[PDB]
């Protein structure tokens, strides 16, 4: 496995950018699940390499970060908040929003891979309740309506 | 340049310091800090010794913004006690339920925060700092490298710094999901590349922190005081609010009002005065049944007159209002606020580790009326038992917020057993 020469020049300014190179690795993982849509496993031993730091710890600091999903490839995660004001604020509509547009339940890609919903706890926009980022862009949910037009601006 | 889309959190300020630029929704950038006389401030201070700047942020009675309120200026001075070199940390983690306070800095007036880390690393004579951000606020990191560059190009950074001999760069380091990183420890852990696990305290950063050495960990919107209290000296700061709890505060207020958002006001404010008289009271004109205070506390509509300041009668925590009122469920409140511990415990601790599990598994089951007589008992049971041997605050709180509902809506939770 070798990383695109586009990638890993992103990986190498990274691993450049702090005083020690370890201090690079979530900038890393962030950029190979950017460039892949999810941390591609064998994608680890070379990253651990270009780090200098044993594949176990890489191996270690992908499981403890939830932001990084070995398991799913989706080119748009929609990540919707579950925690307290968002619930009290009208989660459970933007689920139902998300499902009838999407097809999909939170946890779930849809077939041609393009979105996941993601479950996630409180995004920081607690007065814009409910919250939902798609990828790195973040949103109030209003309604059903204009949630499709969001949706309708990924492609 | 163009950044990812951020909900424009609606600002209002009665006093026009943190909020004078970041009251309007958008970036804020070097030129229009510079016309309202920004980066003055650092110039000022690098005509003072850092142990005159340290005084001044002592004397101002800045405490910290990021929740435990300690004094600031006394932080410091346990830094600059232990040989160099030393590191700055600002603390951009935000991750406490309800609370959104320190984004409308970093996102809208950045050349704030910039210019609050730039003073606080040379009064403890830091020539590297850091900004960690949690890694939910991605246009937040692409707005603080863009103004870190900016303040580059105008010689506020890099090497002798207007002639000063004073050297600062600022590395933007992202978080990756994990509410235990914004712990000063687990966010230094994150630093050094690792998994946040918190580190047992004493010592505390000031005596070992990042590589081992003395390190300053600083919420956003403590750092974020530090430009007006040279500015306008710490007698003139002492003037905002009450003269023991002084500054301007932050209230990021959400849930059941008419207007919520980021509130910039005096820590002598009520709490009754930040929902009615600012946030424009409840939705519906419902009484208030309670207040989150994120995830830490949980204040009856009794508790309402309490003063929004550090004091032991007050507020404190973050400044962080979640109201709920009379329709709200306070035991369906309670089950998403185990939710969130169970999530976030990091489980070096054996107590943190299955207590916040079962805090949450067995209030599930007791919402969902599911709940045999041993899982009430066992939830009592675990609720009073996630703090022992805990090394770090989420252990030590895990279920104080559910401990404070069951004592003061005990009818409800009642309802509940039956
Ligand atoms: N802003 C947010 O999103 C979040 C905020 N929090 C806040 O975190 C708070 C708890 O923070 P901790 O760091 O556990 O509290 P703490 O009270 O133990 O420490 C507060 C600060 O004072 C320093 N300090 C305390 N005693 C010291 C001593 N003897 N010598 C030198 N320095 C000393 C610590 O190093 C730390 O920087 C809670 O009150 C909560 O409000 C928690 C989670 C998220
Ligand atoms: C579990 C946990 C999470 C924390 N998260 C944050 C956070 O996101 N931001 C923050 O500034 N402080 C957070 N703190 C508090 C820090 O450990 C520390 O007290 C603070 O950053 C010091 O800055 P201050 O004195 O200016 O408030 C957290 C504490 C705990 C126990
Ligand atoms: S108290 Fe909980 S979160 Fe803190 S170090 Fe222990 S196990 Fe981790
Ligand atoms: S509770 Fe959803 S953004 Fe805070
Ligand atoms: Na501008
Ligand atoms: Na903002």
């Amino acid at each position: 496995f070798e990383f695109p020469e586009e990638l890993k020049t992103k990986l190498q300014e990274h691993i450049n950018y702090f005083p020690k190179k370890r201090q690079a690795i979530l900038l890393c993982l962030h950029e190979i699940q950017n460039y892949y849509g999810y941390i591609p496993p064998e994608s680890l031993k070379p990253l651990a390499d270009m780090l200098e730091l044993p594949l176990n710890h890489v191996e270690g600091v992908v499981a403890f970060y939830d932001m990084f999903d070995r398991e799913d490839k989706a080119k748009y995660r929609i990540r919707v908040c579950v925690s307290i004001v968002c619930h009290l604020m009208g989660t459970n509509k933007l689920l139902k929003a998300l499902e009838n547009i999407l097809g999909i339940k939170p946890g779930e890609v849809t077939p041609d891979g393009k979105f996941k919903i993601v479950p996630v706890q409180c995004l920081g926009a607690c007065s814009e309740a409910p919250v939902f980022m798609v990828n790195d862009d973040e949103y109030k949910f209003e309604s059903e309506v204009q949630l499709n037009e969001i949706l309708s601006r990924y492609t | 340049r163009s950044y990812p889309a951020i909900p424009r959190i609606y600002a209002e300020t009665t006093l026009n310091m943190l909020l004078k630029r970041a009251k309007k929704p958008r970036v804020h950038s070097i030129d229009e800090y510079l016309k309202d006389g920004g980066y003055q401030a650092l110039e000022k201070a690098l005509n003072m010794s850092p142990e005159e700047i340290i005084d001044w942020v002592d004397k101002s009675t800045l405490r910290g913004r990021g929740g435990a309120g300690f004094p600031t200026g006394k932080k410091w001075k346990f830094a600059v006690q232990n040989p160099g070199p030393r590191y700055f940390i600002c603390n951009a983690d935000e991750m406490e339920p309800g609370t959104f306070k320190d984004r409308i800095i970093i996102e809208r007036d950045p050349h704030l925060l910039i210019e609050g880390i730039i003073i606080s690393s040379y009064a403890i004579g830091a020539n590297e700092a850091y900004i960690y951000i949690r890694g939910e606020y991605p246009a937040g990191y692409y707005i603080l490298r863009d103004a870190i560059e900016e303040a580059k190009k105008k010689g506020f950074l890099g090497k002798n710094i207007l002639g000063s001999g004073f050297d600062l760069e600022i590395y933007v380091a992202r978080g990756a999901g994990a509410y235990i990183c914004g712990e000063e420890t687990a966010l230094i852990e994150s630093l050094e590349g690792k998994r946040g696990h918190p580190r047992l305290k004493p010592p505390y950063p000031v005596q070992k922190g990042l590589w081992g050495k003395p390190t300053v960990v600083n919420n956003v919107e403590t750092i974020a005081n530090v430009p007006f209290i040279i500015s306008m000296g710490w007698e003139e700061y002492r003037y905002i609010g009450p003269s023991d709890y002084a500054g301007p505060k932050l209230f990021p207020v959400s849930g059941k009002v008419k207007k919520p958002g980021v509130y910039e006001l005096p820590m002598n404010t009520t709490l009754r005065e930040v929902i009615f008289k600012y946030a424009g009271g409840t939705l519906g004109n419902k009484k208030v049944k309670a207040v989150f205070s994120g995830a830490l506390d949980c204040f009856s509509s009794e508790e309402l007159d309490i003063p929004m300041d550090y004091s032991p009668l007050g507020f404190g925590g973050t400044g962080t209002v979640i109201v709920l009122t009379e329709e709200d469920d306070i035991v369906e409140a309670a089950l998403k606020i185990a939710e969130f511990y169970e999530h976030e415990t990091c489980g070096q601790c054996t107590p943190c580790r299955v207590g916040c599990y079962e805090q949450a598994n067995l209030l599930e089951k007791i919402y969902k009326g599911e709940a045999t007589e041993q899982d009430w008992e066992g939830f009592d049971f675990v609720n009073r038992n996630i703090q022992p041997t805990s090394i770090c605050g989420l252990g030590a709180v895990a279920g104080r917020l559910i401990r404070q509902t069951l004592e003061k809506f005990p009818e409800e939770w009642e309802k509940y057993r039956k």
